[PDB]
RNA sequence: AGGCUCGGCUGGAGCUUCCGUCAGUGCAGAUCGUAAUGGUAGUAGCAAAUAUUCAAGUUCGAUCCUUGAAGACUGAAGUGGAGAAGGGUUCCACGUGAACAGUAGUUGGAUGUGGGUCAGUCGAUCCUAAGGUACUGGCGAACGCCUUGUAUCAUCGGUGGCG
RNA sequence: ACGUUUCCGACCCGUCUUGAAACACGGAUUGCGGAGUGCUUGUCUACUGCGAGUCAAAGGGUGUUAAAACCUUGCGGCGAA
RNA sequence: UAAAUAUCGACUCGAUUGCGAUAGCGAACAAGUACCGUGAGGGAAAGUUGCAAAGGACUUUGAAGAGAGAGUUCAAGAGAACGUGAAAUCGCUGGAGUGGAACCGGAGACAGUUGAU
RNA sequence: CUCAACCUGAACUCAGUCGUGAUUACCCGCUGAACUUAAGCAUAUCAUUUAGCGGAGGAAAAGAAACUAAAAAGGAUUCCCU
RNA sequence: UAGCUUCAGCGAUGGAUCGGUUGCAUCGAGUAUCGAUGAAGAACGCAGCUUGCUGCGUUACUUACCACGAAUUGCAGAGAGUGGUGAAAUUUCGAACGCAUAGCACCAACUGGGCCUCCAGUUGGUACGUCUGGUUCAGGGUUGUU
């Protein structure tokens, strides 16, 4: 019946295909009974079966992309796939330190000009 | 076909207008929309006026006008020097520099320094860091009545 | 003879179906689409033809990713975490 | 008169809103008052009302009727409780939709959630009973 | 025409689909206004203007 | 007078006096817009392409569907047998009540439910024709255009040895 | 009183036109829709307030039955040559 | 080189001396849909049973449509194209007129209607 | 003639980047009519406007005087009233 | 008599009018978020029975996670299902990218065909313009050196 995620999160990788595969045999057999006059009962085990495969690859998929973005962590250059999924001008905006940088100019009026804090008596 | 006694009409309205119509329903809104964007200003820089830079007096110019005084932009260089305050002192203590008008006569002169010395009479300077005052900052019950003002500063 | 006799030629189409719009407006001869301009890498949109833009304007698909942007933009696009680890 | 200036008082929106409701806000529009007895025993006055709930028809062809909601129809804003039924033409038996505003319950079929929910509401109750 | 392409027939499976009788258990439905399929189409008074 | 009040019948959820004020405020016409309906009228008409008849079957029901017998026609530059464009399931089987088949209908290119298109050798795929369209190059405020040409032009790939 | 019957009168409406019942045009019938409006600027008239003044603009201040109402103008419009 | 400014095209909201299905957006509904044109493009009509389908079991004539009974229902003359149900047009029953128009105004008569402390 | 510089110009499926195409209400740069009014019409008007092309943002553009002016002078840009 | 006209009563045809109203129009407010990480748009497909509309994309009327807490509903059927939504996934055309534009072709690896030069499958890659740097170069263009 209906897997739980939570239960197939601590499987293996070779677990979990192997269970994606028994998964898809049940669905051929019950396509086959879709066609061979299968009762109701069967045919209503199609979606609880294609669920099932929908978890499995959600798994699946969920442990690769984590241990890939692990692997990725530190390198300059990553995959295309791993960056972060902003808008397009999101991403082309300049960064917090590029932002933040200031030049010797600048630095030197900071120092010097100070805006003060004061009250003017009514 | 005007007829009979009337004036000669005038209506500029021959050009496709439809296209380009200004109403005034929002003007309300634009007057609540300003009050509220002086609150988050003055909550924003309190203690400081609301009102921002210290203006200056000025003569209007031509001689329809020259009878009357107004806010101008800002304070000469030549008054600042005469009030003794630093360009850079002033636009750190928040009065406003006028760097293109320059000071032709005394009492023209005269008149801003004063406003200037007045300015710097109600002037209330909180200590840099709180914990350590210095020379010039106000004092410690001189700071508990401070208040933000509202409207022009020094009317 | 102009009229019933001559509609009997009528067999050969002048335009095809187009790939970019699907409409049957693409001149097999001319190699373009009268609807949207395929292949020009523009579209063909003029607003003396206001309700063709109308008719062919965003947000008469689907608009998938549009609104899979205006969704996320609610959060700020926030990426890499997930909601506190909780249960039932 | 309401203050809140996002709420609505336009009878379009609300009607909009009311039947375009989904399940979830259909389940809290569909709710029913405690009995007095019940409405004493557990501190609260109102709770969205769930299947294998004892309920009074307390209005309606069948006002004093009881039994035991079978079925919460949200999709049609009724429930079809136990013993109210009419007869087909051919002799087959169905159910007679009532809005559970016009019934009273008379037994709340109490779980985990139920427990805490209903603890929630009596909390509140108290809270603010006692400050007007 | 016999000798067609696999676009144009892919078209025409889906045209084909389509012309098809409503599901009789539709009308049953709550709320449900449609009391047959409106949009059939019979290949001597309609074309398909492919 | 514009119109109004009441009675009776139908109907099932709103309506109203008076005072101010406002208006998308009154129809017989506009070859007015739109929707519906008359007399004409059971009328004009359903007359090109030679032609049908007998017995039986099925059916509630047969000029028209099916079988057999007869009589005719196309007459091989066919009313025969197959294809290209076009159609797109109209193909085939079994049901069919209504609508459609300008009479009828048990029949149907109609309607309901199913089935059906099998390629190393048939085509596409491959080559180029008329011609189209890119490159650069020029022009153009610009989308983009013009040339397919020594205009442009640093446009490669073949044998052999070595490896 | 939109029934019948008598006696007297009695040409089909709208329109353009000197002149229409016209051998002038529109009108087979019924329902519903259907045409001097908005705004700017003038001018006169009527009414209201104040009156050598009057109205105040943008704006500001306040207002939560807060797009309203209420307060607010060395200055501006028209008038006073 | 910010602010004051423009703008509901996009996303999210609140309102109204606006329209109330020939109105209001073309579209209150499987509407930029059906449908039309080779194409650019053009482009509709279409809201309403009942509180609840309780959507008419069963008998009966018919091949059937359908009808006669019955039942449900506050009510079905609310019966599915279903709230109300106008005019034009049309059928039946009874009365009355009826010589190449019919209608109409005025004045009676008849029939008829109505009032009488 | 050998080697080595520079200058100029290439080829790379060389390492890593960036542009293209949509949207229309507002915004910026161009191109650019005629109906219409003048009781005709050609300058004029419609109009430096429909239509066409290009380019951005949440606003854009403008913006810190080669300014206004002629006072006893004002003092970036934008917007409102006049 | 019949027909015709007319009156009263009854019934058809037709869908006006009335009664609201999840629709429309206008005004105001708050926000700034499309695209080579593949947009807008189009095509096809996806459900036990489901043509259309709506939703979705081969994990296809939806998966995971989090909140709430017992349904869905036409028939079946068996922490539900709704909402939020940060994880995963997101077909083909389309700026649309190997070349063309409804077709055919090149490079590598790996796998199977028994071996493979030959087949087949899978996976990665091959667009134009441009910036920075790298490598390999060309020119008596200028210069030095032998």
């Amino acid at each position: 019946t209906k897997l739980k995620c939570k239960s197939l999160r601590g499987e293996k990788k070779d677990a979990l295909q192997k269970k994606l595969d028994e998964q898809k045999t049940e669905l051929a057999t019950l396509r086959v009974s879709k066609v061979t006059g299968g009762a109701a009962s069967k045919l209503s085990k199609i979606r609880v079966v294609r669920k099932n495969i929908a978890r499995l690859l959600t798994v699946i998929n969920q442990t690769q992309k984590q241990e890939l973005r692990k692997f990725y962590a530190d390198h300059k250059y990553k995959p295309i796939d791993l960056r972060l999924k902003k808008t397009r001008a999101i991403r082309r905006r300049l960064t917090a330190h590029e932002l933040s940088l200031r030049s010797a100019k600048q630095q030197a009026k900071s120092r010097n000009q100070a805006v003060r804090k004061f009250a003017v008596k009514a | 076909a005007p007829r009979g006694n009337q004036m000669l009409g005038n209506a500029h309205f021959r050009k496709h207008w439809h296209k380009r119509i200004k109403t005034w329903f929002d003007q309300p809104a634009r007057k609540l929309r300003r009050r509220q964007n002086r609150q988050a200003k003055a909550v924003e820089i309190a203690p400081r006026p609301v009102a921002g830079l210290l203006r200056s007096v000025v003569r209007c110019p031509q001689k329809r006008y020259n009878t009357k005084t107004r806010l101008g932009r800002g304070f000469s260089l030549q008054e600042l020097k005469a009030a003794g305050i630093s360009q850079a002192q002033a636009r750190t203590i928040g009065i406003a520099v006028d760097v293109r008008r320059t000071n032709k006569t005394a009492e023209g002169l005269k008149a801003n320094a004063d406003r200037l010395k007045e300015y710097k009479a109600k002037l209330i300077l909180f200590p840099k860091k709180a914990s350590a005052p210095k020379k010039g900052d106000s004092s410690a019950e001189e700071l508990k009545v401070a208040a933000q003002l509202r409207g022009d500063v020094l009317p | 003879t102009k009229g019933t006799q001559a509609f009997g030629k009528k067999h050969v189409k002048s335009h095809t179906l187009c790939k970019r719009c699907g409409k049957s407006s693409f001149h097999i001869q001319k190699k373009r689409c009268a609807s949207c301009g395929y292949p020009d890498a523009k579209k063909r949109t003029y607003n003396w033809g206001a309700k063709s833009i109308r008719r062919r304007t965003t947000g008469t698909g689907r608009t998938r990713h549009l609104r899979d942007v205006n969704a996320r933009f609610r959060n700020g696009f926030r990426e890499g975490t997930t909601p506190k680890p909780r249960a039932q | 008169m309401k203050v809140n200036p996002f709420v609505s008082s336009d009878s379009g929106k609300s009607r909009k809103a009311h039947f375009n409701a989904p399940s979830h806000e259909r389940r809290r529009i569909m709710s029913a008052p405690l009995t007095k007895e019940l409405r004493t025993k557990h501190g609260i006055r109102a709770i969205p009302i769930r299947t294998d709930d004892e309920v009074v028809v307390m209005r309606g062809r069948h006002k004093g009727n009881t039994g035991r909601v079978l079925r919460c129809y949200r999709k049609k804003f009724v429930i079809h409780i136990d013993k109210i039924t009419r007869e087909k033409a051919n002799g087959s038996t169905v159910h007679i939709g009532i809005h559970p505003s016009k019934v009273a319950i008379t037994k709340l079929k109490l779980d985990k959630d139920r427990r805490a929910l209903v603890e929630r509401k009596a909390a509140g109750r108290s809270r603010v009973t006692g400050i007007l | 025409s016999a000798l067609k392409k696999s676009f144009i027939k892919r078209k025409l499976a889906k045209k084909q689909k389509q012309n098809r009788p409503m599901p009789q258990w539709v009308r049953m439905k709550t709320g449900n206004t449609m009391k047959y399929n409106a949009k059939r189409r019979h290949w001597r008074r309609t074309k398909l203007k492919l």
